[PDB]
């Protein structure tokens, strides 16, 4: 859905520029399911470092 | 548990109903919800200015620092990348003032979370009440890592000149402030540093490349070394 206002996905594209589309979409995913779980609709922080860790290397 | 009302409270900006449910059952004011987080933290998030404000009156004794939710992100973390200064303000100016320097699980502090958004007022008001311009994340980042990255030369002239900022140092992929700012192609600010902030450039990454070479397009490229 959406982002917290506080989010911080810059963090997270600037780590090693240089992500194919198709993972950002599976972070960008998973870290959607990490905050369905926490029952919010907005997305923290802590679900997006949580995504980018099972979806990376 | 389950359901934490006086933060959804804080959430949906229904100023009464939370002043309605502290009255209710007080312990609620510094309870942490499956996120670690007090309802201030939320409060500010969506920013809440009455709402938190008088959260705050309640918590005059309260230490910010002691208060992370689960990604070490504190109601003046939050209040940092958001972007509102007097929010910031807000939390600042109290009896025990938090630190500029507190670091998030991943720790960056709230001059990154400012200075990667663009926030200058933040970014400012944090490098003159302290805030050291030099601390490195999990990633061996900086915040002119960050400016750099984005390309607000407005930034990258407020740390590296005010902020005397060191330049030259790489993250873990190997990456001065110069790299980032020329991979997203920002020309004129990758100059800015070599050129007004010496930021050295023949140094290579973690696999062999110069800034030249992680550009962007060749348009980018040319311009820089057509420049330096």
């Amino acid at each position: 859905m959406s982002l917290a206002p506080e989010a911080d996905l810059d963090s997270l594209i600037i780590r090693n520029d240089s992500l194919s589309g198709a993972v950002i979409a599976a972070i960008m995913q998973e870290a959607g399911l990490r905050a369905v779980r926490k029952n919010r609709y907005v997305i923290l922080q802590s679900d997006l470092e949580e995504a980018y860790a099972t979806q990376v290397k | 548990m389950s359901n934490y009302p006086l933060h959804q409270a804080c959430m949906e900006n229904e100023f009464f109903k939370v002043q309605e449910l502290l009255h209710s059952k007080p312990s609620l004011l510094l309870q942490k919800d499956q996120d670690g987080r007090i309802p201030l933290h939320w409060s500010v998030s969506f920013q809440a200015h009455e709402i938190t404000s008088f959260l705050l009156s309640k918590m005059e004794n309260v230490n910010l620092d002691d208060y992370p939710d689960d990604s070490g992100w504190t109601p003046f973390h939050i209040a940092c990348s958001v972007g509102n200064l007097e929010v910031v303000k807000s939390l600042y100016d109290r009896p025990l003032k938090p630190d500029l320097n507190k670091i998030t699980n991943q720790g960056v502090t709230c001059l990154h979370l400012a200075v990667g958004k663009k926030w200058f007022e933040v970014s400012q008001f944090l490098i003159e009440n302290g805030a050291s311009v030099r601390i490195k994340d999990k990633f061996n980042q900086i915040p002119l890592h960050r400016a750099a990255s984005v390309g607000s030369l407005k930034l990258i002239e407020l740390l590296c000149g005010l902020g005397k900022s060191a330049v030259n140092w790489q993250d873990k992929q190997g990456w001065t402030p110069l790299f980032h700012a020329l991979a997203e192609g920002h020309g004129d600010a990758a100059v800015l540093l070599v050129e007004k902030y010496g930021a050295e450039y023949d140094l290579v990454d973690n696999k062999g490349a110069k800034a030249e070479d992680v550009a962007l397009n060749e348009q980018v490229k040319k311009f820089f070394l057509n420049n330096v």
